[PDB]
């Protein structure tokens, strides 16, 4: 056949390297597959080996080329990233990894040795010294400590701020000390762990370089690749306040997310591609996340062939177009290489890499577990395998590239490294009170900034009236919950305040109500009123941001994030908002492991806000409940703020107090839907500068009118939009017998205060908890149970008034709901 | 004090940290026994010497794995200057005399 | 430049176009990016055009590769398919999409027209007859009707079963018309909806061919995705049925997924993730399914860039390599033509194809959104768009494939179409009473079992004495809380019932209890002594089966999976486990929307079993408890099943009344941990063959001992393994006066039973209800308030002994467990 | 009966039912007003035509989108001969005489 012919061969064999070459990679350190290993027969033979051929433009060799590709793609490195969309990226990894290679200097090998030593050492005196550390094992994949720290000097060569690290529990009290640099007294100060869920600070100090860098690692729960998208919104709220990356004046993205995985883990939980999903929106950007999988191809007693349906554990990463680099964990300086290849890759493109290094688990998943009983081929070759260390030892001495006294200096350096830890653990035998009330000048300046437009800008003829309607309600009165909560948010950033508000369709509202970000009819631009309030008067900044962004159609992802957001910056005001609440389910793990949890459990403190829009409406069981009964069911004295307000003041109120009282503490919102809307819902100027949070409320005639409170013999408990529904109801039937009284905070239940309110009405014969919510949900199942327990002069006796116990929030049909809703405030006024 | 020289930790977990040179020898390294006792994972059991022979004062490497570095330069054994910089582990001190 | 030179760039031009050739691609209907539209120019020029160049092995010109390449990949299809790791399917894709197509006939595209036109009529009477449709319209995307059409017609080509379909809302009612065929009487009975989320099921006929297909729709929430895993396990549970797939006789797979989407939705669900993980693996494989992406370019107000993170909403679908055609919703023909494809794909390679059909959305999201408030540019562009029926009516005609007669025919055909629909509306103005108890030959049978080992089969050593005790339990009694699950499972199989157990490590065990499964020590060969039970002593099939898998360490699409599949098989018994009971919250959506109340919402009934191990032993707050209070919370007459059995042979009658009560009802089972090894926790040969299931339980003394239960004057009501140190505190302490009783059924509570129990104790003076769990957890938040309520003679008075109410289920520190568990044991006897 | 056709589906949402032809002519459709009313989206308001004139039955398409087929080949006209079978939309009918 032709040169042609051959020449066309060539350029096929160079593509089938680049594309696949990662297939044929000596990758598996226990070397299982013995069918994992001829591609250059077809049409290509020995005597085309010399034959020259055309390279980007160079004349080279068949061999030449074949050497290179071979290096390149199928030694100890296993390289995609032909998925690429990007040609520059591909380019640019192309020219890294197809170059010839210095090896690394002796100074670095013996650098990387001294970190096998600590790995192993550390290793050796925690299955030596303590029971029941099998679980927590590190043995078999110790090359991850060099491999992080060449990923960690590497951010510290590009002069970056911070490494922040999270990670699942095998090798994390090795990482602690060896990575994280936290002293062997406080690791092991009362060993029983809680300590392999804490969170931790340190600083990294450069062996050959002048840069040191902050590294820290995140709390997490056991809940595996939970802390995925936590580990983001920490990340980004720290990068936001360094004035870096998307937010910031600098595209440096100079904090750098470190995420560990287990191999079963990253290919199973879906937060995994929900946080991919992440990487590269506006509003939950990092610049990009280091991706280290441990990948010891087991998973407790499963086999990869039950854990996953693609060729590598990585290959969700393929989703946003991320290089992939498998690594053999027997070879530490490929590792370390790769690491740094990695740092680089996301300092060019600000995007994800994910580094799979293959691994070995030397132990059973835990103590008094023969792993040769599920899987006795994999243990009967691990047994025969010889430690990382020793084994890196062995090659630097073949190699002639350290003398026989060079290792007997690192084998006395081991022996230093055991006796180091052995002796050092030997010898270890409010709230604030301001007022949430602002003058009615900032009311005033909220309301003319929603009409302060910038030159030339159009606005859709519908949102217009919004926008006039608010600087009439600012001026006038009137204010609707969608203005007060603006209101809220807007006189906090003029007082400084970071305030970053998300969620699905966020910007506009669900119900078209908040209209926070307003867009350009004939350019599309965009316009933030309240981010006029981040300047005073005079011109100079407050220090105060508005944050507000659509999310993605996440639950889990978004959720997590906006918690680890609120751990990022105690300081920032942050909001996240259910579609409807009934959608916050998908983030159940993110609710039970960190958000309710997190402070009892880690010391770990969080000041997030969760909007749930709830009320029963007719429009189905997805679209009418946000688990009132659960978050109520989670709560414990000091846990979090549970509130469902009814008035657009109280919820004013209530967000000032959440971002002003000093006091790091979720806080957890009941919304409305129709009631935004409702004319009666609405509040006066004078309830915005003139009062504060009220955690129960009596009826406005017995406050303000001339309500006669000694003619009431039945008092009616309630939360939410239900109030104006019955108090509508003692207007037409003009019932004097009958008083509303509304619990504004749900928990902490308000003793005092409700006690208060009861007794200024002395003639009340029968007492009614009524709620819209079924008997076993909303908030009955505990009040029914705490009321009468709490105070029993007051709540002996109370009853109940609800729609039935049902094993959904609602009935599907709205003539159903509009039936059972009749039926309440008919039995309320029976 | 003249003859006596001085140790300044400018690098490392203990910086401001100061050890005067008063000895014919000076063990530095991780072992807890040692004269200038530098914790951390880089630094080995038995790491350097600072040696006073005459009036010179002298480092050397006793066969750690990480080395010595005198200036950002590796070394087995170094006459010491007054404001040199000495490497032992990721620990960086100033010698002055 | 040589030839050499010029024919190098062809080979790359042609691998440009195969690989990024989709991103030039006229996939958009709407033509909204301007910059979207030479990469021939490099090194190739307009002289080049007619030169020959070698081809895979004919020589063609420039220009006639370039046709090709242009036609294939740049027209209306987008084809990725160069990221699939097989060579076979990157080649059986080539070879198809780079041939010359033959168009359709005349009688094909007139039959594509007559589903437009039953697609755009069924919309118009939607919009026009009822108010509030805005939210379900599929105006701008009808094309996924002859779509949905072609991929179902192919499916009845190949000769399949059944093709079951899950989708969101949109568009749901026209597929119920015009695929699954229901009659608009049926459709629209009742309009006020809940037929947006039924099931429903038909018989599609095809128009060319001979064949008959079944096609059903499953029952879904409105959060969007979560079915995904549901239905994959309902066709699984279908083809186990058919002898169909991997547990069949044939590798045909004939009941095939089609799964719609929102583009949206699947980039930022992980239970899209978790799903395509499932695809290949031998426990949840279903032969490939088909998704279709109704890509209307919008997530409500959102665009797609605050949606997702990569090129397309389908890039998740590179995880399993699975190929991505995306098609312009604006081409019927080339819809029609990529929907058959697909259907070949996954016939020839039983993996997953992704359909991403590129349409818009005429309308707002909902009735009273005007969509050019958040997106003026996109809705500029929408409101001078000509509808895809008159569209491909207008193209028909300029092509001259139709004639005018013929066009004004399929007008005619369309009108009749709308009379249709507007005058067929318009004319419409038990528990089975069997014995759970067996044979003490059964239970020797299932003893020898274990034992009757495959020919030249090596256990394991640690696992030969598990199989030789339970001959010993079998034949001796003494039989412990693994074997009587065992016992049970393995007795239903021999009755000929299928039983399917799965989870993570389930086949082991997470507490090497199970050994469903046991490895050959040499061969890695697996054997299942349930497996013997399926065939009767004289050889003969009893009809039963053992489906015992290792799960991937998913929860959202492993409970998906299992519920599907019961609801697939209600004859089947269907058991998920959960690793510990405290990672089930990651399922919590699949719990909330299906498991707990899709019988009330939908009719459609479930009969899945989930093992949850819950116990307090001082092994942190995320492996201590399944939340029982949430469970229970959820619970309504005739909900679930909620169980915490204190005995092996309980839980045998428990599990045994489960599979053959004749009621499709979900069970809840609180498994023990440590409670598995306790030497008391054993029971009587006597318990499995002379008893039935006891919803509550006294202590053996006063039923078989020498106890008197009139000396007792203090009742300790408890749930679980607490009873035994109980029990134990009450022998060393030898106390007369307090009696232990446990309700082993949670719910529903057994009203009628423990009010018999307590009347046999006339001198209790205090009752107290004593549990591990804190406060605010465990059975105390409901069994508080429903017991006094429930019976007010027996429980007026119940105090509460248990550990305090904590934000956590349990304390970090096994040192505190310790303290506060022999607290509980300390005030129920002090 | 003698002179008088029949029509008996065979595939099609209402299989086994029965037709009788012995009229002039005998519409076929959508319409609910047809003779023979055959309720499908493939089948349009006016489709088809059985006419009876001197002795023999012919199907005659009347301007619908699908076509009438007999014995699966296309016709806008076709003399039916026992045995044969229509195709009007999805349904398959069979003609007996
Ligand atoms: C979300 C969720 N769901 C399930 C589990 C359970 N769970 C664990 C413990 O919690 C339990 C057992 C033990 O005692 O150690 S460890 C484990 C296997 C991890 O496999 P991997 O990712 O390959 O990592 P590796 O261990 O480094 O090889 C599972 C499946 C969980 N933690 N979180
Ligand atoms: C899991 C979960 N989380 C959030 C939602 C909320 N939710 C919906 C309603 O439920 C609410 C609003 C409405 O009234 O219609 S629709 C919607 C947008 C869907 O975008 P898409 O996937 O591109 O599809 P398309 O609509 O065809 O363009 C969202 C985000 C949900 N349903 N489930
Ligand atoms: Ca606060
Ligand atoms: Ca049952
Ligand atoms: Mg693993
Ligand atoms: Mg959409």
């Amino acid at each position: 056949d032709s040169i042609e012919d051959k020449n066309a061969r060539v350029i096929e064999l160079i593509a089938a390297y680049r594309n696949r070459g990662h297939l044929m990679a000596d990758i598996d350190p226990l070397r299982l597959d013995n069918t994992r290993f001829d591609v250059n027969s077809h049409g290509l033979t020995l005597w085309d080996l010399d034959r020259e051929f055309k390279v980007d433009v160079q004349r080279k060799k068949l061999r030449d080329i074949l050497s290179v590709l071979r290096d390149a793609y199928c030694r100890h490195v296993g390289v995609e990233y032909t998925h690429i969309l990007e040609p520059e990226q591909q380019r640019w990894i192309q020219e890294r990894v197809e170059t010839k290679h210095d090896k690394p200097t002796v100074a670095e090998q013996k650098y990387i040795l001294s970190k096998l030593n600590a790995a192993e050492a550390f290793e050796t005196f925690l299955q030596t010294k303590y029971v029941g550390q099998k679980r927590f094992s590190l043995e078999g994949a110790e090359t991850v400590i060099p491999m992080m720290d060449a990923v960690i000097d590497q951010c510290a060569e590009h002069g970056l701020d911070e490494v922040v690290i999270a990670m699942p529990h095998r090798g994390r009290l090795n990482v602690l000390a060896n990575i994280v640099g936290k002293p062997y007294s406080q690791i092991f100060s009362e060993f029983e762990d809680v300590k392999y869920h804490l969170g931790a600070t340190g600083t990294y100090i450069q062996m050959f370089g002048d840069n040191d860098i902050e590294v820290s690692l995140t709390a997490n729960p056991s809940h595996l690749e939970a802390v995925d998208p936590v580990l983001e919104g920490l990340v980004r709220a720290k990068q936001d306040l360094l004035d870096t990356g998307e937010e910031g004046s600098d595209n440096r993205f100079s904090v750098v997310p470190l995420m560990l995985h287990g191999d079963a883990a990253f290919a199973g939980q879906g937060v995994v591609a929900e946080t991919l999903n992440l990487a590269l929106l506006r509003g939950y950007r990092t610049g990009g996340t280091i991706h280290i999988v441990v990948n010891n191809q087991i998973g407790f007693t499963t086999a990869p062939t039950d854990s996953r349906s693609s060729e590598y554990c990585t290959d969700v990463a393929k989703m946003i177009g991320a290089p992939i680099f498998h690594v053999n964990g027997d070879d530490p300086e490929a590792c370390a290489w790769v690491a740094r290849l990695a740092v680089d890759f996301r300092q060019a493109f600000k995007k994800d890499v994910v580094i799979d290094m293959l691994c070995y688990r030397r132990r059973g998943h835990n103590e008094g577990d023969d792993p040769s009983m599920t899987q006795p081929y994999m243990y009967d070759v691990i047994d025969t395998k010889r430690g990382s260390r020793k084994a890196y030892t062995e090659a630097l001495i073949g190699r002639g590239d350290i003398s026989m006294k060079e290792a007997e200096d690192a084998l006395r350096d081991y022996q230093g490294q055991l006796e180091a830890v052995f002796n050092e653990v030997r010898e270890l035998e409010i709230p604030s009170k301001l007022a949430t009330a602002v003058d009615k000048a900032m009311l005033q300046r909220i309301g003319d900034a929603h009409l302060a437009l910038p030159e030339g800008f159009t606005v859709h003829p519908r949102v217009r009236p919004v926008l006039e309607k608010r600087r009439e309600m600012a001026y006038e009165g009137r204010i609707d919950w969608a203005f007060a909560e603006l209101l809220a948010l807007g006189s906090l950033i003029a007082e400084g305040k970071l305030v970053r508000l998300s969620g699905q369709d966020t910007q506009r509202g669900t119900f078209t109500q908040r209209h926070a970000v307003i867009v350009d009819r004939k350019t599309g631009e965009e316009f933030t009123p309240l981010q006029l309030l981040a300047t005073n008067p005079d011109g100079t900044p407050t220090g105060g941001k508005f944050l507000v962004y659509n999310s993605a159609l996440s639950e889990f992802a978004a959720v997590g994030f906006e918690y680890g957001y609120s751990v990022g910056n105690p300081d920032a005001m942050v909001l996240w908002e259910a579609q409807f609440g009934d959608f916050v389910n998908g983030a159940q793990s993110i609710i039970d492991e960190f958000i309710s949890s997190g402070e009892a459990k880690w010391g770990q403190l969080s000041d997030v806000v969760l909007l749930l829009p709830h009320g029963h409406e007719g429009q189905g069981p997805d679209h009418t409940s946000g688990r009132i009964e659960r978050f109520l069911q989670l709560w414990a004295e000091g846990s979090m703020t549970i509130a469902m307000p009814s008035t657009p003041a109280n919820y004013f109120h209530l967000l000032r107090r959440h971002g002003k009282d000093g006091i790091q503490r979720p806080l957890i919102v009941f919304t409305p839907k129709s009631m935004l809307r409702n004319k009666a819902a609405v509040s006066d100027i004078r309830d915005f500068t003139e009062s504060k949070f009220r955690s129960v409320l009596e009826e406005p005639m017995y406050t303000d009118g001339e309500g006669d409170r000694n003619k009431v013999t039945r008092l009616l408990l309630t939360s939410g939009k239900i109030y104006y529904e019955l108090a509508a109801r003692k207007a037409k039937e003009n019932r004097e017998d009958v008083a509303i009284v509304r619990i504004e905070q749900l928990a902490p239940l308000p003793r005092r205060r409700l006690a208060e309110t009861l007794d200024r009405y002395p003639n009340v014969k029968e007492k009614f908890w009524v709620q819209e919510e079924p008997a076993n949900q909303g908030a009955w199942p505990s009040f029914g149970l705490t009321l009468p327990e709490i105070l029993p002069d007051h709540f002996t006796g109370l009853k109940r008034i609800s729609r039935r116990a049902m094993s959904a929030p609602s009935s599907g049909s709205s003539k159903v709901h509009a039936v059972e809703q009749q039926e309440i405030l008919d039995t309320a006024f029976g | 004090p003249s003859g006596s020289a001085l140790l300044v930790v400018k690098r490392g977990p203990n910086a401001g940290s100061r050890f005067l040179l008063d000895q014919p020898t000076t063990s530095a390294g991780r072992h807890p026994d040692s004269d200038i006792f530098l914790d951390d994972v880089t630094v080995s059991r038995r790491h350097a010497e600072f040696r006073l022979e005459g009036g010179e004062f002298q480092v050397v490497d006793v066969g750690s794995l990480n080395g010595t570095y005198v200036n950002r330069e590796p070394v087995d054994s170094a006459v010491l200057a007054n404001g040199d910089e000495v490497q032992i582990g990721k620990f960086r001190l100033v010698f002055l005399t």
